[PDB]
């Protein structure tokens, strides 16, 4: 940037606010993007200044302005948490737009920031009732991502699989076999909350994460279940498997229970596109140690789909 | 709308694909998710022979050693021509950073190799990608009429509203249609 050495952020910030609404396309996005790059990265303390102006393109035309819009709040929160205050209402009022693409971001974002906020909570010292009522949005937005499983439109669905999948996570104890993604080594999971801390229940966490899982068994015996959803829950099934062990009864009797009953509903196609997917699954949680307590019912299974002999062996310790 | 077009070896059915998708205005990549590039050679148990390193024109200009009057006939050189005024060499799909909407796959042998590769990849952001299959011989007819199928496929995702309420439905349509089955699946980045 030419003479960009004698430029102070802030006047660079306020430049190129004015430049990107003089643009009437979506190039805008570029340059809300470099703005962006600047008061997150470069000097956070510029943050809550121009916090507004970045938020006041939520009422953009464009969907990408809008999807552009919600990656920002993500990462000014995963910045500054505490900006989560004044952005959970943004977020919300998001997750309702009219455009499903919009929708599906917002529920994307969420998947990220829970299980932030929750650390946030739980590392407070003290809660303002302000601090208070934001976990009551947040929670009470995951509740309306939950009950998106219930859509009418099937990415949505797909989307809000995937946030329940990371709740459930979230709201587990990690335990000596979970397999642990590097990149959510330091995620806050169930274990690492105070038992008494003063004002996140532990017990209330732990029945909220075994009822995120029983909807999600409940929604994969709906008889309607599409091709694609179908999939995206098993898949999710065994991530959860792997990382928190202790539901791995859960998901064998899912995948038991589905292997005997198939929706029948699925065209042709879906159903090998389906049951390719539970072959795959199961191999990969017949590989993960804590699978020896189910790996005879897990070879019948995998025996019935036609998994040759040798490659069941090819998956074992 | 962004796709990636996978086949086995990179150099037939995929860049056939590549480059009707990529002249008729698509963003699209291509790749093969074989062990290694295999050609034609002057008997069907006896293919070519190389490594994904191994660059378009040094393979041209090795079959043009070894047999210029055969690797003309069945449109090999040409084949490798058409190729290297794409890209400089085959990709391996398990070596790509890169995301799309849409991934096609013409066998399913390549298919389960693409679900293989991306389920056993850390889901860092859980958007989906939709991965479709349909077969595809490994001959130039065969690779034509698949390139126009899978243009025509995608140009119809283009043309919906919403393509992931859509697209199953208009799958159903196109089995209907040409009497090919299209196996379809999702993965997450």
């Amino acid at each position: 940037v030419p003479r960009g050495s004698h430029m102070t952020t802030s006047e660079r910030v306020v430049d190129l606010l004015n430049q990107a609404a003089l643009i009437t396309n979506d190039s805008k996005i570029t340059v809300l993007k470099q703005v962006q790059e600047l008061i997150i990265n470069k000097d956070p303390t510029l943050l809550d200044n121009f916090l507004d102006e970045i938020i006041a393109f939520q009422a953009d035309k464009s969907i990408e302005v809008r999807k552009f819009v919600i990656g920002f709040i993500e990462e000014a929160c995963k910045r500054d948490i505490e900006l989560l205050l004044k952005l959970i209402a943004n977020l919300n009022m998001l997750l309702r737009d009219e455009n499903v693409n919009v929708v599906k971001k917002a529920i994307l974002t969420m998947t990220q920031l829970y299980k932030v906020a929750l650390q946030w909570m739980v590392k407070s010292r003290v809660i303002s009732e302000l601090q208070e009522a934001c976990w009551d949005m947040v929670s009470a937005m995951a509740g309306d991502i939950i009950l998106l499983l219930d859509s009418d439109n099937d990415g949505i669905r797909t989307h809000a699989i995937k946030f329940v999948e990371g709740l459930i996570v979230t709201l587990s104890p990690r335990m000596a076999d979970s397999e642990i993604p590097r990149r959510q080594e330091h995620d806050i999971s169930l274990d690492r909350i105070p038992r008494d801390h003063p004002y996140i229940q532990y017990n209330v966490l732990w029945e909220e994460g075994k009822a995120a899982l029983e909807q999600l068994l409940k929604f994969m015996v709906h008889p309607a279940i599409s091709s694609i959803n179908l999939t995206t829950a098993l898949g999710s099934l065994a991530n959860i498997a792997r990382q928190r062990p202790m539901f791995m009864s859960e998901v064998i009797q899912a995948y038991e229970t589905l292997h005997a009953n198939l929706p029948p509903t699925l065209a042709k196609s879906q159903v090998s596109s389906v049951r390719k997917n539970l072959k795959l699954h199961l191999l990969s949680v017949l590989k993960h140690p804590a699978s020896l307590e189910f790996q005879a019912q897990i070879t019948t299974l995998l025996v019935d789909l036609g998994t040759p002999q040798a490659e069941i062996a090819r998956n074992m310790p | 709308l962004r796709v990636a077009v996978v086949s086995s070896s990179n150099q037939n059915r995929s860049m056939e694909a590549h480059n009707i998708l990529s002249k008729r205005g698509f963003s699209v990549r291509s790749f093969g998710t074989g062990t290694h590039v295999k050609l034609p050679g002057p008997a069907p148990d006896k293919p070519n022979v190389y490594d994904f390193k191994t660059t378009y024109d040094q393979m041209y200009n090795d079959l043009l050693r070894k047999d210029k009057e055969l690797y003309t006939q069945n449109g090999i050189l040409h084949m490798l021509d058409r190729n290297k005024r794409i890209k400089p060499r085959p990709e391996r799909f398990q070596n790509c950073k890169d995301l799309f909407d849409l991934i096609l796959t013409c066998e399913e042998r390549v298919y389960d190799q693409v679900v293989e590769d991306l389920n056993s990849r850390e889901q860092e952001t859980c958007q989906p990608v939709h991965v479709v299959n349909v077969d595809i011989q490994d001959n130039h007819e065969e690779a034509t009429l698949g390139a126009f199928l899978i243009c025509e496929l995608c140009q119809c995702i283009q043309h919906t509203e919403d393509m992931e309420n859509e697209i199953d439905e208009l799958l159903q349509e196109f089995e209907e249609k040409s009497g090919r089955t299209f196996l379809h699946t999702v993965c997450f980045y």
